[PDB]
């Protein structure tokens, strides 16, 4: 492993140690996964996320 | 029906998008938003389409 | 034997055997009360995927749709981290990014 | 298979494995025609289906005609 | 306008010669060989004439009938339903065909899966893991008498209320539906016996409350590999109904 | 007439990964008529019975030709009576919505 | 690397995904590791008695 | 053992307390080569394991080959 290099960093796991069991916190870790880039803030900007 | 159903669905490559169906997955302001003519255009009556 | 003797049921660290359970075995072969927890897991699991296909857009760039790029939960490029059936080749045949 | 739905995975030749059975021989008086001779087993196998199917519910009306009045109320007498 | 296939049907005069009726199974005793003739000899792609049962005006109603459909099953379902095509002398090829249903050595008031082959009444049979009797079986076996065709698409082009009578093409005054005749609708079968359901039956995407790709892409192999090629019509909106239905 | 937990039990029929494909197999034989569904109901009785003790759902909820003629037709035991009470609260639903 | 070839039918590359990276490592609060197995060791102990 | 699992702590010399065995005689016939008695009698014994998987699946695809037409039915005539 190369932790600078992988879509998974630190701080991903760092989150989730400290989860809840509640669902929702299913449904951070799924919102999670929005790829911070250009064209897909276009995406949420439409729904207003 | 069989050959109705194997004929249309055989090499197709690309899919269409009709006009309404297009509307029906757009929130209450993208469609008033001014970087949408052809969504916004083709909404000139309320009882027709 | 797991699900009567303790209050736990086993078998839910891999994908394929979870996945297993649902499909095959419809039996009472295992308990009624524990099988609903497994078809739970599938059931919600179906239902993550069909809200993400709502925010991803019916509409395309050129051959790759929107809905590759949006979210890494759809993305092809990242890879489920055990792998089972080969996945190697179906990545380097699809993709236009070069594997 | 384009305009067919696929065949099924069944054994061959249920006339050889029993027969011992009187409307086999009412497969045989089904006439070959113009077909080949695969093609006869296959019509041959469908002419069996429906011979069953008329059999057992001609047997189904004899068994939904109700218990009558004559024939029983005399075995109950002893 | 009742369109079956290409000929219209116009007045109630022409109901013989457009819709053939098949009435209760007792009262056609005489005419049961006759139903078998036409299975074979007549051609099942040009034959422009419909079955359905003799309706019964004091029976049903449409309402109820309407309910179920359009109301009831798309929002307790949300939205997963495809429609499906039976081929029907396929199907009783399993039933009859059997080897315990045939020999009459065998027990009628007995178990199926004590007598049966490896086949695929014994893996549909794993699907339901149902144990009936032979002679539950040899009834199925007796539908085949009256059963139908091959599942026929109606469309039926209706003028519209009086009230909406305003269009700017001639065709505008008139809307359409398509009537799945002796097809029903169904859910997303299960992927271990997709082989099974692949070997019965064959999905008729025909109205957009019964259109739905993630129930189609179970019934037939094609349509699996026409989703994965292409993620764009996961969706029941925007999935591609072929034109000519 | 319908109660949430009615539509709890539709449901995930519809989301069943494991649905029974023999159910199809009656519904093709059947097709929806009253004198061929009446010689099969020691069949489908059973079915239905093998279905909701394997699991907590129950099946034949496909089409309005095999729903109707379960309620209005039987009226017994044959069914459990804790899965023959949604069959008569999706027609209570139907009749009074019209 | 010897892998069972790939099934269109059985595969679901979304589906896993979820299931690996959102659901188990929250509701295992990230308490998880990876796996070595040595296979011809499992068969001496399960069959050789 | 820093490159290795632990050995297993399994009572040794099956071939000695049993056989009576066809697959034993197959033991045998796996030749020596350069290895030494100690270092023989472990691949000797990881080629038993081989022989006994071998055997049983070859018994299981007996087992699941179902039930057959024409034996079964004749035996029902009885």
């Amino acid at each position: 492993m190369a932790e600078y290099e992988e879509w998974h960093k630190s701080p991903v796991a760092a989150y989730a140690a400290s989860c809840q069991a509640t669902p929702g916190a299913i449904s951070a870790m799924v919102s999670m996964h929005q790829k911070l880039s250009a064209p897909s803030f276009i995406c949420q900007a439409k729904h207003r996320m | 029906l069989f050959r109705t159903f194997h004929q249309y669905y055989m090499g197709k490559n690309v899919a269409f998008v009709p006009d309404v169906a297009q509307k029906a997955l757009v929130t209450t302001e993208d469609l008033l938003h001014p970087t949408s003519h052809r969504l916004l255009r083709l909404e000139v009556h309320p009882f027709f389409d | 034997t797991y699900w009567v003797n303790s209050g736990k049921l086993a078998f839910v660290n891999s994908y394929h055997m979870v996945r297993f359970i649902c499909t095959h075995m419809g039996n009472g072969s295992i308990p009624k009360e524990a099988h609903g927890h497994y078809r739970k897991i599938l059931g919600e699991l179906i239902a993550l995927e069909q809200a993400l296909l709502k925010l991803a857009g019916h509409e395309t760039v050129g051959r790759t749709p929107i809905t590759h790029l949006v979210s890494a939960l759809l993305d092809p490029h990242l890879l489920p981290p055990f792998a089972y059936h080969d996945v190697f080749t179906d990545l380097m045949q699809k993709s236009s990014r070069q594997p | 298979s384009n305009f067919k739905v696929r065949d099924p995975v069944i054994q061959e030749r249920l006339d050889h494995d029993y027969a011992h059975h009187p409307l086999v021989a009412r497969m045989n008086t089904l006439d070959q025609g113009n077909m080949s001779q695969a093609e006869y087993l296959v019509q041959k196998r469908h002419y069996l289906v429906f011979l069953i199917a008329h059999h057992y519910y001609e047997a189904y009306l004899r068994r939904m005609g109700g218990i009558q009045r004559r024939d029983h109320l005399q075995t109950l007498r002893d | 306008i009742i369109k079956i296939g290409d000929q219209n049907y116009d007045n109630p005069q022409n109901r013989a010669t457009f819709i053939n009726l098949r009435g209760r199974m007792e009262d056609l005793v005489n005419n049961l060989v006759n139903i078998y003739q036409t299975r074979v000899n007549e051609d099942h792609d040009e034959r422009h004439v419909l079955d359905v049962a003799p309706l019964d005006e004091n029976d049903y109603n449409p309402v109820l009938e309407k309910l179920f459909y359009y109301v009831l099953m798309p929002v307790c379902s949300n939205g997963h339903m495809c429609g499906m095509g039976v081929d029907y002398q396929n199907v009783a090829l399993t039933l009859t065909y059997n080897g315990p249903v045939f020999a009459d050595v065998v027990n009628a008031q007995d178990d199926i899966l004590l007598h049966l082959e490896n086949g695929t009444l014994k893996d549909i049979l794993q699907a339901g893991d149902i144990r009936p009797t032979v002679d539950m079986i040899r009834v199925l076996c007796t539908s085949f008498l009256t059963c139908p065709f091959v599942t026929q698409a109606a469309r039926v082009i209706t003028k519209r209320d009086p009230a909406q009578s305003f269009a700017t093409h001639e065709y505008g005054k008139d809307v359409a539906q398509t009537v799945l005749v002796n097809g029903f609708g169904a859910f997303a079968v299960a992927d271990r016996s997709r082989e099974a359901a692949e070997t019965m039956f064959y999905p008729v995407p025909f109205n957009k409350l019964y259109a739905d790709p993630l129930v189609a892409a179970t019934l037939h192999p094609l349509l699996a590999n026409y989703v994965t090629r292409l993620p764009n019509q996961r969706n029941a909106v925007v999935f591609n109904v072929p034109s000519n239905l | 007439v319908i109660d949430q937990l009615t539509i709890d039990v539709i449901q995930e029929t519809a989301f069943d990964p494991a649905y029974p494909l023999f159910c199809y197999v009656i519904e093709a034989m059947i097709h929806g008529q009253e004198e061929k569904f009446v010689m099969n109901m020691p069949l489908i009785a059973l079915v239905i019975q093998t279905y909701w003790v394997n699991s907590g759902k129950l099946a034949f909820v496909n089409s309005y030709h095999m729903v109707r003629f379960i309620c209005t037709h039987m009226g017994n035991g044959s069914i459990p009576k804790e899965a023959h009470g949604h069959y008569r609260k999706i027609l209570g639903e139907l009749i009074a919505l019209e």
